[PDB]
Formats: C-alpha cells, sequence, structure tokens
C-alpha cells in the first residue's frame, strides 16, 4: 500500500508571510465592504501649509 | 621687532528659520466628544 504523509501549513515556512486568523461568520458578513484605511506619514516642511 | 602675538575678535550672528505642520478637523465632529453620555443612539458616529 502507499500512506498519505499529510502537510502542515503552519509548519511550513511561507506561514511568516501571512498573518491566519479565522472569521467564522465572514461568508455571512461578507455581503458588505469592509473599508479601512491604513494611515499615510509626512514630513513637517518649513512655511505655512 | 614685529611678531608680537597676535590676538583676534571673531562674531557670528544666529540665522532664524522656522518649522511648521498641519492638522485640521470638522467643527460638528469635535462637538461630539464633549457629552458625556453611558444606548442614546449615537455610538457608531462618536
Amino acid at each position: 500500500c502507499s500512506t498519505l504523509s499529510l502537510v502542515r501549513f503552519l509548519e511550513l515556512g511561507l506561514s511568516v508571510a501571512c498573518v491566519c486568523t479565522k472569521f467564522p461568520e465572514l461568508s455571512y458578513v461578507a455581503e458588505g465592504t469592509i473599508q479601512f484605511e491604513v494611515q499615510q506619514p509626512m514630513i513637517a516642511r518649513d512655511g505655512p501649509h | 621687532p614685529a611678531d608680537q602675538p597676535v590676538h583676534n575678535y571673531m562674531i557670528k550672528r544666529l540665522d532664524r528659520r522656522s518649522l511648521n505642520a498641519a492638522f485640521s478637523i470638522a467643527v460638528e465632529a469635535l462637538g461630539l466628544i464633549s457629552g458625556e453620555n453611558l444606548h442614546i443612539s449615537s455610538a457608531m458616529r462618536l
């Protein structure tokens, strides 16, 4: 016969790139947008803005 | 006889400069935080 050597994703290396988190009710709440902005830095230039 | 150890008195000046920044909010926006309230139908907007 032959076995099926399973592989875990968290035990891989690629997992560093993404943060995985389970969201149970998403498919229900996915009917609308979530729409969060993030940031943008800005220097303090001289002269009045 | 002309060596006569020398002396000097140099002077400098300051230089003015400014460093500004910008910031803005809306008027009614700021009003919502003043009122202390424990709902009152305004949490999300608050």
